[PDB]
Formats: C-alpha cells, structure tokens, sequence
C-alpha cells in the first residue's frame, strides 16, 4: 500500500480518552471557530430534545397505530365516553419532554461556561 | 404589552389538572414519577429531581400554577419567537450561505450533546420528507415545528 490516508502519519492508531485531564494543549484549527463549539452544545441538546418532543404527538387518525394500540390495550384506562379527542394524552407527553429540553438549556449554558 | 393569551393558557391548566394526583393542587417530585410511569417511563429519582430545577423562582419543593404556567409558557416562547431554533440550526452552517450538507448534518447530531442513534435521526429526514442530495435548508424545520 504506497499511498497514505494521513500525510502527517504521526501514528499507526489513534487512541480517545474521555476524561479532559488536567492539562492540555488547545490546538489551531482557527480558534475563532471554538467560539462556535461553545455555543452548538446547547443547540445540538435543543434540536434532539425538541425532534423528541414532536414526535410523540406526529399523528394520530392514520400514523401512530402501534401506539394507539398500546395506549388502548393497557387496564388503568377508563372507557372514554365522555370526550372522543385524546389532546390530553398528547398535552402530558410532550409536557414531560419539555423538562428535559428546558434543564438540558441550564445545564448546556453550564456546558458553555466551561467553569 | 399585548394581553396575554387565555386559548393557550387553558391548555396549560389541563395539564395542571392532569397532573396533581394526590390531589393538594401542588405538583411535587414524585407526583412526576406517578406521571412518567403513566407514560411507561421509570426514570431515576435523581432524573426526577434535577428535571424539575427550572421550575421555581423560590425553589419551594412543589410546583405552584404560576411557575407550572411558566414551564409550559417557556416552551410557548420558543414556539411564538422562533428565533432561538432558528439560530440554533444556524451555528451548523458551515459556509454561510443558509444550505446545510447531508454529510455534516448526520456526525454534529449522532455524537454530540444529546446522543442518538442512527434509526433516530432517520426519523428527522425522513418524516420531513428531505432529499437525497447534500443541500438540506433548515428553516422548514423550524416553519414545520411552528406552523402546527
Ligand atoms: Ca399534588
Ligand atoms: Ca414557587
Ligand atoms: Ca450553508
Ligand atoms: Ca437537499
């Protein structure tokens, strides 16, 4: 194999830690983008949190029929007589959901301060 | 300036309704849990907690209507200014011009803050109907998660 993936070839494999440690050298990619990094880990948190937050309401007359079964076939449900639409099932799940994209916005601000 | 908006309010109240179980009209941790398994969800006690921490301007333990509205009134901020989504999928943008590649899409959300799986973000072009070539715009994501 003459050619070469990497040019530089500083080593056979490259091995990741996850701990950050305690000390390390900051690197040159043009550091004005690391602005930018600080920032997306809350809009990365923000944008997955909220697709999951959407698509436990996405359908309910066509799509969604294997969670309208599920929802139907469980015991505690009362026959529901009085109101025909279901908003309050879609209402508390995605209630729940919202938690965690409001503390993921605290905790990824938090993430962004780098403290 | 404007009056506040009762329609929206009332769906917020439901959910309050909904909520309070032991039935002292006051929403605390474990009544959250009472919720979350109703919704086949058993998350940590320690989940349960730090989730609610938002909440409260005094942290009273117990979650009153004001600051219940609150939380569901925040997201309600999002939805009626749509700016901090709309930014938050501009900061990707690689070249500056409102078109974002395929390619780079998939790695910054797989492996980054919230981590999903491939099948997950499957969902996300799929369901929005995205083609098949690099460029994908982002602000019909943002139009499709205010629109409705
Ligand atoms: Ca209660
Ligand atoms: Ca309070
Ligand atoms: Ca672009
Ligand atoms: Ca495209």
């Amino acid at each position: 194999m003459s050619y070469y993936h990497h040019h530089h070839h500083h080593d056979y494999d490259i091995p990741t830690t996850e701990n950050l440690y305690f000390q390390g050298a900051m690197g040159i990619l043009g550091s004005g983008q690391k602005h930018f990094e600080k920032r997306r880990n809350p809009a990365a948190g923000l944008i997955q949190s909220a697709w999951r937050f959407y698509a436990t309401n996405l359908s309910r007359t066509d799509l969604h029929s294997t969670w309208q079964y599920y929802e139907r076939t469980v015991t505690v449900p009362m026959y529901r007589g009085l109101e025909d639409l279901t908003p309050g099932l879609k209402v508390s799940i995605r209630a729940v959901c919202v938690m965690r994209f409001l503390v993921s916005k605290r905790k990824f601000k938090e993430s962004l301060r780098l403290d | 300036a404007d009056q506040l908006t009762e329609e929206q309010i009332a769906e917020f109240k439901e959910a309050f309704s909904l909520f309070d179980k032991d039935g002292d009209g006051t929403i605390t941790t474990k009544e959250l849990g009472t919720v979350m398994r109703s919704l086949g969800q058993n998350p940590t006690e320690a989940e349960l907690q730090d989730m609610i921490n938002e909440v409260d301007a005094d942290g009273n333990g117990t979650i009153d209507f004001p600051e219940f509205l609150t939380m569901m009134a925040r997201k309600m901020k999002d939805t009626d200014s749509e700016e901090e989504i709309r930014e938050a999928f501009r900061v990707f943008d690689k070249d500056g011009n409102g078109y974002i590649s395929a390619a780079e899409l998939r790695h910054v959300m797989t492996n980054l803050g919230e981590k999903l799986t491939d099948e997950e973000v499957d969902e996300m072009i799929r369901e929005a109907d995205i083609d098949g070539d690099g460029q994908v715009n982002y602000e019909e994501f943002v139009q499709m998660m205010t629109a409705k």
